[PDB]
């Protein structure tokens, strides 16, 4: 599907969980200064490839990226 | 006699078309009677354009096998004959008016750039300012060669790039 | 209902004005980004964008309306007072039958004057095809004396109109109970502005009905011709000119109203000499609407147990399959400008559309049948005026849904069941745009393949294989058998356009009737096409806004958005804005093809001069064998009649070419928009930004390209601008040549 | 008085007042020096 | 070989029609050359490069296009 | 305790409506959503009109997973309201998704191991080179 990856370049702000629409990256532990959490991607089996993830990431540069791949029932959004 | 074009007074599609442009005004001319404003506006036109066709035919501007003038722009041909106005003079009055423009611009943005919120300056401009600066540039190209061999206009390559 | 203002509810000071944007506290910060001034333009008027204070937006919107009356009453004044100081008025009104009407003239500077066309009355300048000496005409106009005094109340009462707005803003803010009287701001509409308003211009048109259907049509100088103000005093004036008056208005009072019938006259048609139609027409018309308009202004109950309500109204209309319907309509007009505003845009366009209809083949003045180029003006004008109407309240009914609307206490069974099956009314009309586009469109192209086949015989015509429309021609002979069938009071038909009788001022016919063929069959089913595709547009824009069967958190996202992501395969244009995008463009192709239709059939089969034998047309008859193909609109209509537009460079009318070639122009900047992208324009700046830090010249404003949504206005904008003004240059230089 | 002097410093003001001042000298130059199209030598 | 003689009298002809869709004016519209039924004309400019490399014959035509034929295959 | 579903569990009060439930949701995959919803109340459908809620759990369903994803959120947004998720493939086997921690995506719970990561800058990637075996998209690290 979409290979998405996270880098070193994160500060934990948890926005990018709050704002992707199919609930697809966890955050789980980071040794940060006063929220310490790093963002992970667990599954990838409904993973659309909206790119809403990588409008809310203020890292610069961006955290994540999503590589697009290859499309399927969920990467297509067909409710047919 | 350059580029097999002849002086645009003997030309006689030249004054082939002096001709007819004056008869298709006079054919309008003669609807109105000499007294009213029409008819004035009318004289005026015919006046300015006969003056079109007298000054033209001054120091030299070739007119082809059309008529019409022909404008050389080669440095040399407008030499060695009597064209350097048809583009050369313009060339440089055109360099010496957009030197002065950007000239008085960037000094102007630069000046800008030391205060506080400087995005201000080019929304709600400094008036007074500009009005200086304005009447300050028509030396540029003294400040401008010599503002070169000063260094004050290379950036010392500290700007962004991606490569 | 009462009246409720506050006293200095906002400072008069020019404070806010350095800070641009203040309305909007992301933008007051300041302007980092050449974005922020583009969106301090778009968002200066989103009042419901600035705070949610619908108070304050009530305030704002009854304000900018006073600031658009203010505009328009100086434009009207700035009319008459063109027509006053520097126009052929009185020579146009002593000969209005070959002078043509001008009332603009350049300047002498680089040759522009050639503009000032000769159009005669011993003065010369540039023709307009707007309509004011024939609208002037009908009001008794002497002498130039009177349209400077005519202007100059105009621009005292816009004056007055923008004192009005800065009072009601900034002294006299009313709140939202007044602004919500619906009961009062239709009763007093309805009533007063509209009854009162007809009333008094029935009367106006009652006691100026004596110089133009007598004086002005009797070769009386205006010189010659009494002043208005010696007709209304003086008895024995108005006793020679019409037997009806001085009777002593006795018939008015105890209402044995039979001997008026000097001044409200019911005749309809027009003589084929006089030109133009009589006041006295128009005034009964007046009178009826006033009688109408104000009489309609009296059903609500207001204050004194009198009428009934609106609420009780929309309660008491329930059914069986819907149940419970009506619930809270009164509270979505009352609540939001946007539900009104859009309502009203809804049919306003669509009244606006049948005015042209009504003025082009019904035209309300003297002295301009023979004049074929202002109706094409007006008709067109009106007509893409409703189109952007129509699009409009398309738009705003979405803006209604996005911002204010919540289904809990302005909800309604009508509405929700609506929604329910939203989808059903897509498909099906997908469906019938299908059917429509095969069945009308493809019909050219047999049309075309057959005629190129060699096989004229096979082609669809009028003489091959006919396939003419009845149900117009039968709704025309309902309207021919009218008088003295069922019209027994009615004197002619509704119009001459389908009841022979040919009528010819001075040569050229000012009305000939209209026929219906296999052509007109073809272009209305082409019409309906057009029309059917733009409003599936609007309303597949307008419906899935809050909620679509991809993205369900579609809400949250506003209404001016172009996508969401490149996600599941690619997501592009699925805002109601850019639906409202897509429908400025099919409006456009809608009306375009409309208005060709309308030039055309008007220039072949109605238009001509009238000779000893017959009436000679502009065009050969080249109507019937032509308009059944898409070839027949380039070979005798668009081929033939562009000469003049690409021909006028000789005389006045070059700036008609002019703006022919800049609107082409224009169009395909627009293009350079609409094919193109941000990436490799945004690109493109970082490259020219690089050049410009080597000089240390760049701004302190961060450049940026144009926002994807202003990328789209931008093109729509520049391709809707090139697209009419094409098409108006083309129309206004081809109609003067044949007039 | 302030405040308005402060506003005149955006596009209604040059932008407004220059183009104006530059229309209308291109205009008068072009008025009083009638038809030019090459310099005087 | 109607070319060849005369070149200036005549025009190139590229290939002939079997479409029923035609109708009688339609043959006799596209009947240009006379010696067959409907045609086309050829802008290829074929005609003028293969007879200035020197060619006066359809046999020698013939054979070039098997020989093509053949060395496709 | 994370709680698999339960079906013959009642539903909100609603007429109808023309999203979703087609074929693919017979023989492909349907999604369950089921939360607390006290104080029996009014909301909106992502896939039609608005409905009345009784108290107490309630349990609803549609076609793609965004669509119940969008009313986890909204109960976020007014009241704490804490729904659940569910997958179901063709042989009838059921999976649950959100939240899988308990705690809600957006919060670390106690503690886990996440996968497709690298600690490395952003950029700094591999050239062309040595990546002609591409692997579809690569994961850099395998
Ligand atoms: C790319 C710019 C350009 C080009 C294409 C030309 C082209 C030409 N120039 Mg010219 N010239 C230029 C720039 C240019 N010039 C500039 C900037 C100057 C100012 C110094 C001159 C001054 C100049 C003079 C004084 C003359 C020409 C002449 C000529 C013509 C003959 C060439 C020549 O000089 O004799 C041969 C070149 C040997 C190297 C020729 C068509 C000559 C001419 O008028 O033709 C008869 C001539 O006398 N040019
Ligand atoms: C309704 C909008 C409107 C428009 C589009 C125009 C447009 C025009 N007016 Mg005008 N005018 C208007 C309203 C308008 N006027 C009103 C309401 C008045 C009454 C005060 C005048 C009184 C007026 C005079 C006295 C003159 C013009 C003139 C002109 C022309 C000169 C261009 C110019 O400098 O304009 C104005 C520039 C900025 C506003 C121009 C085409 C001139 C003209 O046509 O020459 C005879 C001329 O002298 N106008
Ligand atoms: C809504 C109805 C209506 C409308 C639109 C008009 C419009 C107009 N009237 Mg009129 N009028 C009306 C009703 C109306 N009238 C009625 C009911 C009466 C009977 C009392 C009059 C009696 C009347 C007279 C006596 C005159 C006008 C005049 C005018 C014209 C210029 C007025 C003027 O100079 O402004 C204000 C001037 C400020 C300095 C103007 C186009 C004048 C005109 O030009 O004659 C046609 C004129 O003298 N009207
Ligand atoms: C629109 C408002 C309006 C106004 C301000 C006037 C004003 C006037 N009308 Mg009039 N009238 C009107 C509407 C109006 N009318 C309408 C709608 C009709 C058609 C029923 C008439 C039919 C009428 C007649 C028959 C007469 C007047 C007459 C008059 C004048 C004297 C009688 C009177 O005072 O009343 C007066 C200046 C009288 C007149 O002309 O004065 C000699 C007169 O004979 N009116
Ligand atoms: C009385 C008529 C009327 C009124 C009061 C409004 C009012 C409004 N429109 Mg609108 N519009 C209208 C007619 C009208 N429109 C018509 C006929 C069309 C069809 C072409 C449109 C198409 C339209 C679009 C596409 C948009 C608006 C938008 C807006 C809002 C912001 C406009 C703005 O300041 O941007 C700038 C003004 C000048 C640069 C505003 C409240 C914008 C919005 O956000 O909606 C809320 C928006 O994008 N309108
Ligand atoms: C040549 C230009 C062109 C053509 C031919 C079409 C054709 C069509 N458009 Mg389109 N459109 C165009 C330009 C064009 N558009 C542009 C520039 C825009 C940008 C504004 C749009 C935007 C647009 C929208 C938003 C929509 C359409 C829709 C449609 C379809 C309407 C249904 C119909 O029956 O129409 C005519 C059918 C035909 C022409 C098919 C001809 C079949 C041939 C003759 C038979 C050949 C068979 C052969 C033997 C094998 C239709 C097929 C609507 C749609 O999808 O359907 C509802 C729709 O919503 N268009
Ligand atoms: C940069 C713009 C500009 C400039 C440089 C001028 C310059 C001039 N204008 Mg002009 N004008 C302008 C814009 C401008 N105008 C505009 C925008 C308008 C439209 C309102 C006018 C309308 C206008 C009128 C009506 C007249 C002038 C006149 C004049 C001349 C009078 C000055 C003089 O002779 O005194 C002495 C100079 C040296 C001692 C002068 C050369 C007058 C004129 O034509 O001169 C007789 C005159 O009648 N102007
Ligand atoms: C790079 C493009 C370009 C260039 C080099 C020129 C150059 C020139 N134009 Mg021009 N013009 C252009 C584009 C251009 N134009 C465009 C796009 C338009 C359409 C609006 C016009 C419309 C136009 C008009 C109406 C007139 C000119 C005139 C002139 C001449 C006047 C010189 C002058 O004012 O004296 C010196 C200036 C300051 C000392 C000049 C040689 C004038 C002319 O023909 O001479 C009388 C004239 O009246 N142009
Ligand atoms: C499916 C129908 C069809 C087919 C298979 C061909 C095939 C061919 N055509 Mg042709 N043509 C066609 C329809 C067709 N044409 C039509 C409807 C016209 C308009 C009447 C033409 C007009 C035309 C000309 C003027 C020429 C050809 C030529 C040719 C040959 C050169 C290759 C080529 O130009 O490709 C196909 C071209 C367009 C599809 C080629 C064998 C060239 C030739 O002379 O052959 C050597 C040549 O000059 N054609
Ligand atoms: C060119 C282009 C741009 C770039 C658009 C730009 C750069 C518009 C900028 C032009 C304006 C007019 C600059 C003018 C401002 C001047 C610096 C100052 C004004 C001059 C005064 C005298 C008023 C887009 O943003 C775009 C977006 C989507 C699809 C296609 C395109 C596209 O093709
Ligand atoms: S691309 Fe969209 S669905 Fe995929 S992880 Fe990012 S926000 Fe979530
Ligand atoms: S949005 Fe970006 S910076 Fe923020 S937690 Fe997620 S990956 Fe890190």
């Amino acid at each position: 599907a979409h290979v998405v990856k996270i880098y070193d370049t994160c500060i934990g702000c948890t926005q990018c969980v709050r704002a992707c629409p199919l609930d697809v990256l966890e955050m789980v532990p980071w040794d940060g200064c006063k929220a310490a959490q790093m963002a992970s991607s667990p599954r990838t089996e409904d993973c659309v490839g909206c790119k809403r993830c990588e409008t809310a990431c203020p890292t610069d540069f961006l955290s994540v990226r999503v590589y697009l791949g290859n499309e399927s029932t969920r990467s297509l959004g067909l409710a047919y | 006699d350059i580029a097999g074009l002849t002086p645009c007074s003997e030309s006689k599609a030249y004054n082939k078309l002096e001709r007819k442009e004056l008869k298709v005004l006079d054919k309008r001319l003669k609807q109105y009677e000499p007294g009213s404003a029409p008819y004035l506006a009318l004289q005026a036109t015919k006046e300015r354009t006969e003056n079109r066709f007298k000054t033209y035919a001054k120091q030299g501007l070739l007119c082809g096998n059309d008529g019409l003038p022909h404008l050389i722009s080669d440095p040399g041909l407008a030499l060695r004959f009597n064209h350097a106005g048809e583009v050369f003079i313009p060339t440089f009055g055109f360099l010496y008016v957009a030197g002065y423009i950007g000239h008085v611009g960037r000094q102007y943005i630069i000046l800008s750039k030391e205060d506080a919120k400087p995005t201000d300056k080019e929304i709600i401009l400094d008036v007074p300012l500009a009005l200086k600066l304005a009447f300050q540039g028509w030396a540029w190209p003294l400040a401008s060669i010599q503002e070169l061999r000063n260094g004050s206009l290379l950036e010392k390559d500290e700007n962004i790039t991606v490569s | 209902v009462k009246i409720a203002v506050d006293r200095n509810p906002v400072e008069t000071n020019f404070e806010k004005w350095a800070k641009p944007g203040h309305f909007s506290r992301a933008l007051a910060k300041g302007p980092n980004t050449t974005t922020w001034i583009w969106n301090l333009h778009a968002d200066a008027h989103d009042f419901d964008n600035h705070t949610s204070d619908l108070e304050e937006i009530s305030r704002k919107v009854f304000s900018a309306h006073f600031g658009q009356l203010g505009i328009i009453l100086i434009w009207l004044s700035g009319m008459y007072f063109h027509g006053a100081r520097f126009s052929n008025y009185e020579g146009w009104l002593s000969d209005p039958t070959h002078i043509k009407p001008s009332a603009q003239v350049v300047w002498p500077i680089v040759g522009q004057e050639i503009l000032n066309g000769d159009v005669g009355g011993g003065f010369q300048g540039i023709q307009i095809t707007s309509g004011f000496f024939q609208l002037w005409r009908a009001s008794g106009i002497t002498s130039e004396l009177q349209l400077y005094s005519t202007a100059i109340g105009g621009l005292v009462l816009a004056a007055a109109c923008f004192f009005a707005g800065w009072f009601h803003y900034h002294k006299a803010a009313p709140k939202l109970e007044w602004f919500q009287n619906v009961e009062s701001m239709l009763n007093h509409h309805l009533a007063g502005l509209l009854g009162l308003g007809s009333l008094a211009w029935a009367g106006h048109q009652i006691h100026v009905s004596l110089p133009v259907n007598k004086l002005l049509d009797a070769g009386v100088d205006p010189k010659e011709i009494p002043l208005p103000h010696e007709f209304l005093l003086n008895q024995s004036i108005i006793a020679d000119l019409y037997p009806s008056f001085s009777k002593g208005l006795a018939p008015f009072f105890t209402l044995n109203w039979a001997e008026y019938s000097d001044f409200l006259t019911f005749k309809g048609g027009l003589n084929p000499v006089t030109g133009g139609l009589w006041l006295s027409d128009t005034a009964h018309h007046h009178l009826a609407i006033a009688v109408l308009f104000l009489v309609a202004g009296h059903q609500y109950r207001t204050n004194w147990g009198i009428g009934h309500s609106i609420k009780d109204i929309l309660e008491s209309h329930k059914g069986p399959f819907t149940g419970n319907g009506h619930a809270g309509l009164y509270e979505i007009l009352t609540t939001s400008w946007h539900a009104q505003l859009a309502i009203n845009l809804a049919l306003f366009g669509s009244l606006s559309i049948i005015v042209a209809h009504h003025m082009y083949a019904m035209p309300p003045y003297p002295y301009l049948a023979t004049d074929y180029g202002t109706q094409l003006s007006l008709f067109t004008h009106h007509m893409w005026i409703g189109g952007f109407c129509v699009v409009g309240a398309g738009a705003h009914a979405a803006i209604f849904m996005v911002r204010d609307y919540d289904p809990t206490n302005n909800y309604n069974n009508l509405l929700d069941r609506v929604i329910r099956h939203r989808d059903a009314i897509i498909s099906h009309l997908n469906w019938v745009s299908i059917f429509l586009g095969f069945h009308s469109f493809g019909l050219y192209i047999h049309n075309d393949t057959m005629s190129a086949l060699g096989r004229p015989q096979d082609m669809f015509s009028d003489t091959a294989i006919q396939l003419q429309p009845v149900f117009a021609q039968w709704i025309q002979n309902t309207h021919f058998t009218a008088p003295q069938l069922t019209a027994p009071n009615a004197l002619a038909a509704t119009s001459l356009t389908w009841g022979g009788d040919v009528v010819a001022v001075g040569g050229k016919v000012a009305m000939m009737p209209i026929a219906l063929g296999t052509s007109d069959f073809l272009v209305h089913h082409i019409h309906a096409f057009t029309i059917h595709v733009t409003v599936l547009i609007l309303l597949k824009g307008v419906l899935f806004a809050r909620s679509s069967r991809l993205i369900p958190d579609k809400a949250n996202l506003g209404f001016r958005f172009p996508c969401d992501g490149p996600g599941r395969g690619g997501t592009c244009q699925v805002s109601a804005w850019d639906h409202v995008f897509l429908g400025l463009f099919w409006m456009y192709n809608s009306l375009s093809i409309v208005i060709f239709h309308f030039s055309w059939k008007m220039q072949s089969d109605v238009w001509g001069t009238v000779t000893d034998s017959g009436v000679s047309h502009i065009t050969g008859g080249n109507f019937a064998q032509s308009a059944n193909t898409i070839n027949g609109w380039l070979r005798d209509f668009l081929w033939a009649q562009s000469s003049q537009v690409i021909q006028s460079y000789g005389s006045a009318l070059s700036a008609y070419g002019l703006m022919f070639l800049g609107a082409h122009f224009v169009w395909a900047f627009s293009l350079m928009f609409l094919f193109s992208g941000r990436g490799y324009w945004q690109e493109l700046i970082e490259s020219i930004v690089w050049a410009h830090n080597k000089l240390r010249v760049a701004p302190s404003i961060q450049p940026r390209a144009l926002s994807i949504t202003q990328g789209r206005a931008v093109g729509v904008a520049h391709y809707l601008l090139g697209g009419i003004a094409t098409t108006w240059s083309f129309f206004l230089a081809r109609i003067i040549a044949v007039g | 008085m302030k405040d308005f002097t402060t506003y005149l410093s955006t596009a209604p003001v040059v932008g407004l007042g220059w183009a104006i001042f530059t229309s209308g000298l291109l205009i008068e130059i072009n008025r009083f020096f009638p038809d030019p199209l090459v310099f005087s030598f | 070989e109607q070319w060849v003689t005369d070149p200036i009298h005549v025009r190139p002809i590229a290939h002939a029609i079997w479409d029923p869709h035609f109708g009688q004016p339609a043959v006799e519209a596209f009947t240009r050359g006379g010696a067959s039924g409907p045609v086309n004309i050829a802008t290829s400019g074929v005609y003028q490069w293969w007879y200035t490399i020197g060619l006066r014959s359809n046999q020698e035509l013939y054979v070039s296009s098997v020989f093509l034929a053949l060395v496709s295959a | 305790k994370q709680p698999e579903l339960d079906p013959d569990t009642p539903s909100p009060i609603f007429g109808g409506s023309t999203g979703g439930l087609l074929r693919k949701a017979q023989v492909e995959e349907f999604y369950v959503i089921t939360w607390e919803s006290p104080k029996e109340q009014i909301f909106e459908m992502p896939t039609g009109g608005a409905a009345i809620m009784r108290k107490g759990p309630n349990l609803l369903k549609f076609a793609r997973k965004e669509q119940c994803m969008a009313l986890t959120t909204q109960l976020r947004s007014k009241f704490r309201q804490t729904p659940c998720f569910y997958r179901v493939y063709a042989d009838g086997k059921v999976q649950y998704l959100h939240p899988k921690d308990g705690v809600y995506p957006e919060k670390v719970n106690a503690g886990r191991v996440g996968v497709n990561q690298n600690m490395r800058s952003i950029g700094k990637n591999v050239d062309p080179i040595k990546v002609v075996k591409f692997t579809g998209s690569e994961p850099f690290e395998i």
